[PDB]
């Protein structure tokens, strides 16, 4: 793994189109991005997928799984945060 | 939230 | 990250590093506030693990990093380890993070918020750069 | 297990089931004694998870199962989540397992013990039977 | 997943031979078995790989990873217990 | 250890 922090831009894809690579592995709570010449790889899991909206960065995806090779032509799979935020808001309010 | 002090350089 | 670039140090203030007691970087995370970190459930975080904030160069000794203890692990109970669906885990820190210029929070979207396919976003981390 | 056969009920007394609070079976384990369970580190077991002993039919209500609480999670610190190497985690139970006819311990081998390629062994569990 | 417990016999393989499928993914603390018409699959992880020695069953492997399809012609990868038992014996004696 | 009360039937 590199010792300095790395970054990359990558476009978001629709689940539909994503299923062309992955198929049924893609679930409603998953969001694909990438297949653009970059890719998240091992050790990136749990990290951020952010999108600037209204001037601030907002977490849209959490680094999940993908290509076993980190191929830059396959889309990465990230947890879709929009479908999990009601759980985070409930978890924070309880504890 | 989302507005870092050190602006990311993309 | 394969094909990424080196970030500007401190430009992704919410980015954290999950290390085991050996000091080995095994997962990334994001700070949502000073007491909560969001990661992947599959990372398998335990309370013997540590969250490192404000770090850029992991082989540097002169950085003023914050090593935070983990109080509790909340894995979403909808998480499916067979399919890796709902792959989110929250971590409650024992010790509040000290928000600085290099330590801040990411915003959470609305369950309703729309991220259109084709939009360009950014991902970060200390994952392999080559396979 | 793809291509397996149904076991004789209670014939693998050390076999346990790791369930989350939803009651969903997500990993298997083995009892090494009445206070310790061995599983995979990658299973990501938390103390909100439960260990079920002496079970055969997971859709049965008349079985006398033992649901045990998890006190603590010890993931081997040599575990590499990048390669999944050293994929062992121990679980300390809060409540001792009650050894019966259907609840017992597996033996641990010697660091020196030799298992020759070609030897036929057995694996068990409640994993998918088809993909 | 099935509701009743399932079993299967499967032969052990050498790491060398195992590398023919997997290559470098195989580590010294891994042990392969299978490629015999059966396979461990999703949800089997963390469970037992036992071998009868001197009349008793002994844990030789812990269900780890393998084929993403659970192909019965690829060998499964299990944690090699013989290389991890000194850690278990140390962990039990401390706690 | 390793000697179940109900003998596995293989």
């Amino acid at each position: 793994t590199p010792d300095r922090l790395q970054q990359a831009s990558l476009p978001l894809l629709s689940n539909t189109n994503c299923k062309k690579y992955w198929g049924t592995k893609i679930k409603d709570a998953m969001i694909c991005a990438g297949a653009s010449g970059v890719s998240s790889c091992m050790g990136d899991s749990g990290g951020p997928l952010v999108c600037k909206k209204n001037g601030a960065w907002t977490l849209v995806g959490i680094v999940s799984w993908g290509s076993s090779t980190c191929s830059t032509s396959t889309p990465g799979v990230y947890a879709r945060v929009t479908a999990l935020v009601n759980w985070v808001q409930q978890t924070l309010a309880a504890n | 939230c989302g507005v870092p002090a050190i602006q990311p350089v993309l | 990250i394969v094909n990424g670039e080196e970030a500007v140090p401190g430009s992704w203030p919410w980015q954290v590093s999950l290390q085991d007691k050996t000091g080995f970087h095994f997962c990334g995370g994001s700070l949502i506030n000073e007491n909560w970190v969001v990661t992947a459930a599959h990372c398998g975080v335990t309370t013997s693990d540590v969250v490192v904030a404000g770090e850029f160069d992991q082989g540097s000794s002169s950085e003023k990093i914050q090593k935070l203890k983990i109080a509790k692990v909340f894995k979403n109970s909808k998480y499916n380890s067979l399919t890796i669906n709902n792959d989110i885990t929250l971590l409650k820190l024992s010790t509040a993070a000290s928000f600085s210029q290099t330590v801040s929070a990411v915003c959470l979207p609305s369950a309703s918020d729309d991220f259109a396919a084709g939009t360009t976003c950014v991902t970060t981390g200390w994952g392999l750069t080559r396979y």
